[PDB]
């Protein structure tokens, strides 16, 4: 059995690619079986799919993901092997999770200093373009009313300087990609030095 | 953890939560440490982050992030290489590499048990290209006094027999 | 091209 040919892959959003291949041989009751899988998380297997007809929509694939595709045919006892595999990326989605890890320590040497440290969030869903931190001494005072500190995207660390000594202070980080802003941390709470 | 800086200092850290481990000009190593037990000031690694900083012509921005018992040989966009040959994964195994060529960087993650192992080779001109307020790079001068490790008393034993 | 005395650097488990 000859294998389908000239599979392609077409990115339609954040988590759907159409796949359409050619079939070299051709009505009759055969089917083609699509797989599919991607390198994240470690040592993920291909998922399956069946269709009658000379494309498949994949979909709930995880958004700005380089996903791998190939197809085989079946006509009853007669099965061909894969295919060359075709290659799709899913689109950017605007953040779906916070930062991570937000931990806050005090400035060796500068107790008015505080430096800040996080991890990207877990579906980040693009490249990160910046972080925006937020710090009062209010946890209840109105989002507009905490101080906004725009940071750039690659970099995992900001200190922040003329802070009020022995005062608590609470902190909270946003991720930003080309889509917009996904939701932010919960507040840490760090009490600066005294004297 | 346990900390072999770029400057040759052996040392031992609690740095609990995220801390920086380069911030340079070109790369970015972030990791999370967390209390091997809850009592202890023993902490260990449990997530490795870096970033490969946009390189005009050579790579796009990539990120590679390990966690305990998530060791792909992917960066986060199941990509395995640079926007050519500049950046690229490979796995060994529990065991990865990232050669940054175009940087002269070698970046080795492996898992040890529960916790993460990382280990980078970085030409010297590179490692030390940045600016003055990235001076929290535990690579580089370790982490602050109050993070480390003291036994003094138990140590100086130790060392007389 | 794009192709570049090291520098080592080493984190592992207490
Ligand atoms: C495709 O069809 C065959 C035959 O009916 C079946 O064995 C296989 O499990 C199907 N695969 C999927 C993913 O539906």
């Amino acid at each position: 059995m000859m294998p389908p040919v000239g599979v392609q892959a077409s990115i339609l959003s954040h988590d759907t690619i159409r796949i359409t291949w050619a079939d070299n041989s051709l009505t009759d009751s055969r089917y083609y079986t699509v797989r599919w899988k991607t390198n994240i998380p470690a040592n993920t297997k291909y998922k399956n799919a069946n269709a009658t007809t000379l494309s498949y929509l994949v979909t709930g694939l995880k958004p700005n993901t380089l996903y791998e595709f190939s197809v085989m045919v079946t006509k009853g006892r007669r099965s061909s092997t894969w295919s060359m595999t075709a290659h799709g990326a899913t689109f950017e989605l605007v953040p779906t999770s916070p930062p991570k890890d937000v931990t806050v320590v005090s400035k060796e040497g500068k107790p008015r200093t505080i430096i800040v440290n996080w991890q990207p969030p877990s579906e980040a869903n693009g490249k990160i373009t910046g972080y925006i931190i937020y710090y009062s001494t209010d946890v209840n005072a109105e989002i507009h009313d905490w101080v906004i500190e725009p940071v750039v995207g690659n970099r995992l660390t900001h200190q922040i300087q003329e802070l009020t000594l022995d005062t608590p202070y609470y902190f909270k980080i946003q991720a930003r990609n080309s889509k917009g802003m996904g939701p932010m941390s919960e507040a840490v709470q760090f009490r600066t030095p005294g004297t | 953890p346990h900390l072999r800086t770029f400057k040759d200092n052996f040392q031992t850290c609690k740095v609990e939560g995220a801390w920086p481990l380069i911030d340079n000009n070109y790369l970015s190593v972030q990791v999370t440490n967390v209390p091997v037990v809850p009592g202890s000031s023993a902490t260990a690694t449990n997530k490795i982050t870096i970033i490969f900083k946009a390189h005009h012509g050579c790579t796009d921005q990539k990120v590679y992030q390990a966690v305990t018992d998530d060791l792909p040989a992917a960066f986060v966009d199941g990509t395995t290489s640079g926007g050519a040959k500049s950046l690229r994964i490979v796995e060994r195994e529990h065991y990865v590499e990232m050669h940054a060529r175009y940087i002269g960087t070698t970046v080795f993650v492996r898992q040890v048990g529960r916790y993460l192992t990382l280990a980078i080779r970085m030409p010297e001109d590179l490692a030390m290209s940045y600016e003055e307020s990235q001076d929290l790079q535990l690579c580089v001068n370790g982490c602050p006094l109050s993070e480390r490790i003291d036994d003094g008393q138990g140590q100086v034993s130790a060392i007389l027999g | 091209p794009c192709n570049y005395s090291y520098l080592f650097c080493g984190l592992f488990g207490d």
